[PDB]
């Protein structure tokens, strides 16, 4: 039937294949509950879209501005709009849009009306896929496009995790670390930096310092779960 | 629940806020006005705090507006929180005395119309002078509407009243907060925010203050 | 017919195959009475959950102290925390007592009356504190992923896994205490000393564990 | 139901409709002290008098304390106001206490005889016409009339709310006075000084840090 | 100076007794080493003695011609001259506890009277009932005076008396 | 163990437990508050 993550596996009973991207991977049974599955579905959608934009941004950044480091690109911008005014505008606008999305989650058909201008509203849609002003120019079918979206999004989530850990253990960017891997495949993999043996543990050092100043304070910038590193 | 505008589109509106009160947006997350008599008081309390806050913030801004324009008053330029230390023809003692006496008259009049509508629509002295019947507690009418409003458009006018009133209540609360925080006049605070809006936010000022 | 701690020995009558981790281990018949057995079920579960957290924390801080990161060992972390940060230990202790007293009194009076704590008394929260079973509260708060909901067989499997890892973590924490009492160093210090020379470096070569020689 | 412990067995004497009519019956009687209905009536009266007295006293403690901390007044701390108040007095504290005890025992014996027999102080000819107004109301402890000038008990729509507010603010003020006593014994500073010192550094200035409350 | 007694803060035989006891303990101490278990024990005992004498002299006790503290049992002489915490306050401190014990016992008896075999709940304590009453009997004065005012504290003359009454 | 806990509910065992507890409480009081002759505190 449908392509599963394990070709010979029987999928969990709650995973019947109705969702976009239901490749039968719920070994812990987190989506066994019908009500929490919807929240986890929306969470996957927004994690997917955030990670896709994030990976595209890091890639484009390391293309067109390679002198800056994306792990360091918070303290190497120095906008004139202040470090606090940035946080203020983003906090308020994101609180707005995210509470609107949350009210879409709680009450599905509730928040479609443009509050300021009374004549625009979104059509009745699904939970997680607004459409309307969000979605002009759909190039093809909707279910296949949702499948493609969630697949590229899962790949982008794993890609951002790889970005983070490779920026931590190497201190280089994604494309820079890729050029390092292509410059020495057998000698720059995580297997070639680390090894734990019953008697010896070799964890790679992270090139990210423990703290960065950023204007008179000490921002703690720790490597993710060092110590648990191999 | 109805199709009235809400404070949170999609929220579970409580129900006892049915729209009969001006400014009904279903905002009762504490469920304070659940009792009917409690709400009958709270409506007039909101209206009185609202009108007093509108008068208040007018007396906050306008003095400093005519100061920063450069008009001529002996009490010009002085702040609102330094207007108690100002000196006048009389000390503030007799001013509080006369103020409380006149207000003990008129507020008890208002209260006697509140506990029984239709009571105080007539003068002690001039029986011929009267307020017309059919007016609600809180909206006296008659000589309180001498320029010919409130014939129609009364629902939206009450909505406007309560909206500007809640806005001025928040304005005066902010005046307290900024007079205890920034130490300057509120319009100078507005000008300071209009000078450097991005590094004179409340987070920046609070963090530089500590 | 069912796995038993001491094979051949039949399980006692009060230990049917209904509870998670039931292996017939009650040689003292402590949970003979059903109400006492419910109390002891909740006790085992709370002990095992606290011990799972404790063992994971000890293991993690010992991992960080072994690889050279700035971590105190579990026998020194309290002093380091209250001294590095300006923390008053009585204040912190009574804060913890207040919070845990609220939580555990709620849990207590849901043991004594199971339907309670869900009357909306607390803050209006009804179904977050209703309680599914004895020792398994569930709800939106103690079970946000809803793993007790949905599949029931998976929930029984997770109950078995929970109580089993909990007994293992309790034994592990008792072992941490005994190893600090014996070797005086951290748990993964002992582990590395064992992995270096498994022979000649163990509890038989302490001097305190076996006092004969 | 509004229980003090949501899961507790509420005592049977506070579940009877006589006790559920009492102000603020949250079912708190873990010692079984008001099991007898006559005892519960007497203790309702005692709680009411204690709570009204405590509200008055705790107002006179913190309000003028808050106004001398705000520089509006110069009233001293409550544990020293008697000494400096009797120095500016026309009397010693002994004669003042004697007059106070007489004037208080009179009215308190009137209240006593009204508790023993309800509405009994209104039998005619006792006072010089004022006994007309001393009959009280149907509810004991809520006498009304001369003790209710603004007619706030005549509405019969906020009456239970008034009672609940009274008894709750009063239990709060009883605890507040107990805390004033404890904080005078424990810190030596004023209650508003204690509030300021706690609000300055709460995690290091509290009853866990003084060497008296938790002596271990 | 109530009954001719001198305060222990200014009594001379009191100080002589302190010095005598400390001299005895240091006489025992001189035969031991610097830091040994006997030496630490005797040092702790000396410190306990010093603290005891200091705390008795601080508490305003009255000492006799022998230097020993004498207690004042009379209320009125104790409440006037600051000696209430000697016999008078511990009096009520005792009586609360004693009536508490007695009231818990009475309540337990009255509770087990109604059962089928009341005697077996006396050799075998009903610890649930006993603990419940032992916790809720802390208000024994109020409940006792309320049982007294209702007339339900004393049994009527259904009491088993003798032929000549 | 209903019968065992019934046994521990007997008069002598309960008396032993209760007087052990009382004596230990008084003993620890007399350790942490040595020589309490009067009510000074
Ligand atoms: C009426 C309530 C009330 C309030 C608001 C306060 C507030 C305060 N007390 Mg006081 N206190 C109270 C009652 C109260 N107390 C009572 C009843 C006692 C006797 C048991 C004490 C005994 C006491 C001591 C001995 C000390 C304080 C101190 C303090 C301060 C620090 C808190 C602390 O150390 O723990 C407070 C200690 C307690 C034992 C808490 C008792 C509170 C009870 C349980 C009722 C209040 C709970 C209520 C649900 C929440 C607060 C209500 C509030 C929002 C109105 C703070 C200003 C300390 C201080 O002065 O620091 C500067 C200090 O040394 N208090
Ligand atoms: C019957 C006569 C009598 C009297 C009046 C006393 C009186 C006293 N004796 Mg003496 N004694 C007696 C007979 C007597 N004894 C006999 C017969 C012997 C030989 C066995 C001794 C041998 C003896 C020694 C060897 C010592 C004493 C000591 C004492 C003092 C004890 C003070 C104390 O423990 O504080 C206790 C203080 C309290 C406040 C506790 C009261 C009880 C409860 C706990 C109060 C309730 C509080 C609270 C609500 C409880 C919480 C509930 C709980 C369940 C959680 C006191 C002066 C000691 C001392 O130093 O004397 C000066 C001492 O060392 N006595
Ligand atoms: C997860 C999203 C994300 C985040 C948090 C960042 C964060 C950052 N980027 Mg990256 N970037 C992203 C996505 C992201 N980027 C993507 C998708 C692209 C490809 C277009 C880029 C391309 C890019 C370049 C080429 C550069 C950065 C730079 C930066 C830094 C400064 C940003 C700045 O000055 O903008 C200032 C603010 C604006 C330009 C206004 C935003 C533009 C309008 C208003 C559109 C916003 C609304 C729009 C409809 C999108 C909403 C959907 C959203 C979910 C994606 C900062 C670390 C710069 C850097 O490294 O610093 C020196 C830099 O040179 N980014
Ligand atoms: C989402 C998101 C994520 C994953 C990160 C992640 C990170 N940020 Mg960025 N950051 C974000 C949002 C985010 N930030 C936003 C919204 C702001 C604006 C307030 C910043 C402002 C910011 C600054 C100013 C700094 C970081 C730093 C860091 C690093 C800390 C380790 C890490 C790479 C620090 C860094 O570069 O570490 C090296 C740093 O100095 N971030
Ligand atoms: C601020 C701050 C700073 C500087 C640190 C510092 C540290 N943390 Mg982090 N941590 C913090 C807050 C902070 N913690 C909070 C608020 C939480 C929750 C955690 C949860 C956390 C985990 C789960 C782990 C660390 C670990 C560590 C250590 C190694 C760095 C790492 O994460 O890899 C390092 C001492 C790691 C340790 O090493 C074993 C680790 O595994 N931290
Ligand atoms: C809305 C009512 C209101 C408000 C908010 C204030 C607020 C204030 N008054 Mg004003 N005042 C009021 C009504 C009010 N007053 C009335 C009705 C009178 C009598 C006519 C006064 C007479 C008065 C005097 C005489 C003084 C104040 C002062 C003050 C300040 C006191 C600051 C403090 O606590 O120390 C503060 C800004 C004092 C001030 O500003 O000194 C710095 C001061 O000297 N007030
Ligand atoms: C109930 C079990 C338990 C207990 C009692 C502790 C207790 C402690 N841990 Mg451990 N820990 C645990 C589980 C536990 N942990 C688990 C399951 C993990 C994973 C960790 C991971 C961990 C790290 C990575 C660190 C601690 C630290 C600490 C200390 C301070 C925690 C703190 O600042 O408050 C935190 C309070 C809040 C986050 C506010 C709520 C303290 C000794 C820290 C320390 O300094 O000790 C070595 C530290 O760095 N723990
Ligand atoms: C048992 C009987 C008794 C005896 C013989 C005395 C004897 C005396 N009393 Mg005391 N007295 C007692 C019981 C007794 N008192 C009791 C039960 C109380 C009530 C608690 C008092 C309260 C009391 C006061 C208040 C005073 C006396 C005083 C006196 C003296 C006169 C004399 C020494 C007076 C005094 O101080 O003597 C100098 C005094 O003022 N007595
Ligand atoms: C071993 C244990 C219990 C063992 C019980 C057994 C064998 C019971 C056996 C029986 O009863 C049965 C079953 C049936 C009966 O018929 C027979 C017997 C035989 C009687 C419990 C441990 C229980 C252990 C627990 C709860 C441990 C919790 C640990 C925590 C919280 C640790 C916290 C910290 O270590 C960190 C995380 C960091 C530090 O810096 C700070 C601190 C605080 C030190
Ligand atoms: C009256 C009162 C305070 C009155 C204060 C006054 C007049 C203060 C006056 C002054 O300060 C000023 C104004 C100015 C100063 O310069 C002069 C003085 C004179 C000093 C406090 C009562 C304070 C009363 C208190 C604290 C009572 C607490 C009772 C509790 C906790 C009861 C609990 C229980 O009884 C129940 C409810 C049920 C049982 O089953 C269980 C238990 C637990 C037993």
């Amino acid at each position: 039937s449908r392509p599963l993550w394990l070709p010979g596996s029987t999928p969990p009973a709650h995973l019947k294949g109705d969702l976009p991207g239901d490749f039968g991977f719920d070994p812990l049974g987190l989506g066994a509950n019908a009500e929490s599955l919807k929240w986890f579905k929306e969470s996957e959608l927004v994690h997917s879209r955030w990670a896709m934009a994030a990976v595209a941004g890091i890639l484009v950044q390391e293309i067109v501005r390679p002198d800056v480091f994306w792990y360091n690109a918070g303290k190497e911008v120095e906008s004139p709009l202040g470090p606090l005014g940035l946080l203020a505008v983003e906090f308020f606008l994101m609180h707005w849009v995210e509470v609107r999305r949350w009210q879409d989650l709680r009450k599905p058909g509730s928040v479609d009306q443009d509050p300021i201008f009374s004549q625009y509203k979104l059509p009745p849609h699904e939970v997680g896929y607004p459409g309307g002003v969000f979605a002009p120019f759909i190039p093809g079918d909707l279910a296949e496009l949702k499948v493609k979206e969630i697949k590229n999004g899962r790949l982008a989530m794993l890609a951002f995790v790889g970005f983070v850990m490779a920026a931590q253990v190497t201190g280089k960017g994604p494309i820079a670390a890729l050029q390092e891997h292509l410059a020495d495949p057998w000698g720059t993999t995580i297997f070639s930096k680390a090894a734990v043996v019953p008697g010896q543990a070799v964890a790679p050092p992270c090139k990210i310092p423990a703290s960065v100043s950023y204007k008179g304070i000490e921002i703690p910038t720790p490597c993710f779960l060092q110590g648990l590193w191999p | 629940d109805a199709a009235l505008p809400s404070w949170m589109p999609g929220a579970d509106l409580p129900g006892y806020l049915n729209g009969t009160l001006p400014g009904d947006f279903g905002f009762d997350p504490l469920y304070l006005g659940q009792d009917p008599v409690k709400l009958k008081w709270y409506a007039q309390a909101e209206l009185m705090n609202a009108r007093f806050a509108m008068l208040a913030v007018a007396g906050i801004l306008v003095p400093e507006l005519l100061s920063n324009i450069g008009f001529s008053w002996p009490g010009a330029g002085v702040a609102w929180y330094d207007a108690g230390k100002f000196e006048y023809f009389a000390p503030a003692s007799s001013l509080f005395g006369v103020q409380m006496l006149l207000f003990a008259w008129v507020e008890i009049r208002r209260y006697q119309d509140f506990v029984k509508p239709g009571s105080a629509n007539q003068d002690p002295i001039f029986t011929n002078n009267k307020l017309p019947d059919g007016n609600e507690p809180g909206y006296p009418g008659g000589i309180f509407d001498p320029f010919g409003w409130s014939k129609g458009d009364i629902k939206s006018l009450k909505l406007k009243e309560i909206k500007n009133g809640r806005l001025a209540m928040l304005a005066f609360a902010g005046f307290i907060g900024q007079a205890y925080t920034t130490g300057t006049t509120p319009l100078k605070n507005l000008s300071t925010h209009l000078a450097d809006p991005w590094s004179t936010t409340v987070w920046q000022n609070d963090l530089a203050r500590l | 017919v069912r796995p038993v701690w001491f094979p051949g020995n039949p399980p006692p009558a009060h230990l049917d195959g209904s509870l998670a981790g039931d292996y017939g281990f009650d040689p003292l018949f402590l949970g003979q009475e059903p109400q006492t057995l419910k109390w002891y079920v909740q006790a085992e579960l709370v002990h095992g959950r606290f011990a799972m957290l404790g063992a994971a924390g000890i293991i993690l801080t010992s991992i960080g102290a072994k690889v050279g990161l700035g971590f105190p060992e579990w026998y020194d972390a309290g002093k380091v925390v209250v001294e590095k940060n300006n923390i008053d230990f009585p204040t912190l202790m009574v804060i913890q007592f207040y919070l845990m007293g609220w939580a555990e009194t709620k849990r207590w009076y849901d043991f004594k009356n199971p339907g309670s704590q869900a009357d909306g008394s607390f803050l209006g929260f009804t179904e977050e504190f209703k309680g599914l079973e004895n020792g398994y509260p569930g709800g939106r708060f103690f079970d946000p992923m809803g793993l007790s909901r949905g599949d029931a067989a998976k929930y029984q499997e997770y109950k078995q896994k929970e109580v089993k890892n909990g007994r293992l973590a309790m034994i592990a924490c008792l072992g941490f205490a005994a190893q600090y009492a014996a070797t005086g160093k951290g748990p993964l210090d002992n582990l590395a000393d064992h992995l270096a020379d498994p022979n000649h470096v163990n509890f038989a070569t302490n001097g305190v564990s076996i006092p004969i020689a | 139901r509004q229980s003090w412990l949501p899961g507790s067995q509420i005592p049977a004497h506070l579940d009877t409709p006589a006790a559920q009519a009492l102000a603020g019956n949250f079912g708190f009687d873990p010692l079984g002290l008001g099991k007898d209905p006559v005892a519960l009536r007497w203790y309702q009266q005692a709680e009411l008098i204690h709570c009204r007295t405590a509200m008055a006293g705790v107002a006179g403690i913190l309000i003028p304390g808050l106004l001398t901390k705000a520089g509006a007044l110069n009233v001293p701390e409550w544990y020293d106001a008697g000494k400096v108040a009797i120095e500016n007095s026309f009397a010693p504290w002994g004669s003042l206490l004697a007059v106070q005890l007489f004037l208080c025992g009179f009215v308190e014996a009137k209240r006593w005889q009204d508790i023993r027999k309800p509405g009994s102080q209104g039998e005619p000819g006792s006072f010089l016409g004022f006994e007309a107004s001393l009959k009280g109301t149907s509810e004991l402890g809520y006498p009304g009339g001369p003790f209710d000038p603004l007619g706030l008990s005549k509405e019969a729509d906020k009456w239970a709310d008034w009672k609940l507010k009274e008894v709750k603010n009063g239990r709060l003020a009883m605890l507040a006075f107990l805390g004033f006593v404890a904080q005078k014994y424990a810190t030596g500073a004023g209650p508003v000084d204690n509030l300021a010192a706690h609000l300055k550094d709460p995690w290091h200035v509290n009853y866990a840090t003084n060497g008296v409350s938790l002596p271990f | 100076d109530i009954a001719g007694l001198t305060p222990c803060s200014e009594s001379k035989a009191y100080a002589k007794l302190e010095k005598k006891e400390l001299k005895t303990l240091e006489k025992r101490l001189k035969q031991y080493e610097a830091d040994s278990a006997p030496a630490v024990a005797l040092k702790a005992t000396m410190e306990r003695t010093k603290a005891r004498f200091a705390n008795y002299a601080k508490a305003g006790l009255l000492c006799g011609n022998d230097g020993l503290p004498h207690l004042i049992a009379d209320p009125g002489l104790a409440l006037k001259y600051g000696h209430a915490g000697e016999v008078f306050i511990p009096t009520f401190g005792f009586l609360y506890v004693a009536g508490y014990i007695g009231y818990v016992g009475r309540q337990y008896l009255i509770a087990v009277k109604g059962e089928a075999k009341p005697t077996d709940k006396e050799i075998i304590i009903d610890v649930p009932l006993a603990t419940k009453l032992a916790w809720q009997g802390a208000g024994w004065p109020l409940a006792a005076v309320q049982e007294l005012q209702r007339g339900t504290l004393l049994e009527k003359e259904e009491n088993i008396t003798v032929s000549p009454r | 163990m209903k019968d065992f806990t019934t046994y521990l509910s007997t008069a002598p065992v309960i008396a032993t437990i209760w007087f052990t507890f009382t004596a230990g409480l008084l003993i620890e009081i007399n350790r942490y508050f040595p020589d309490p002759l009067v009510f000074s505190f």
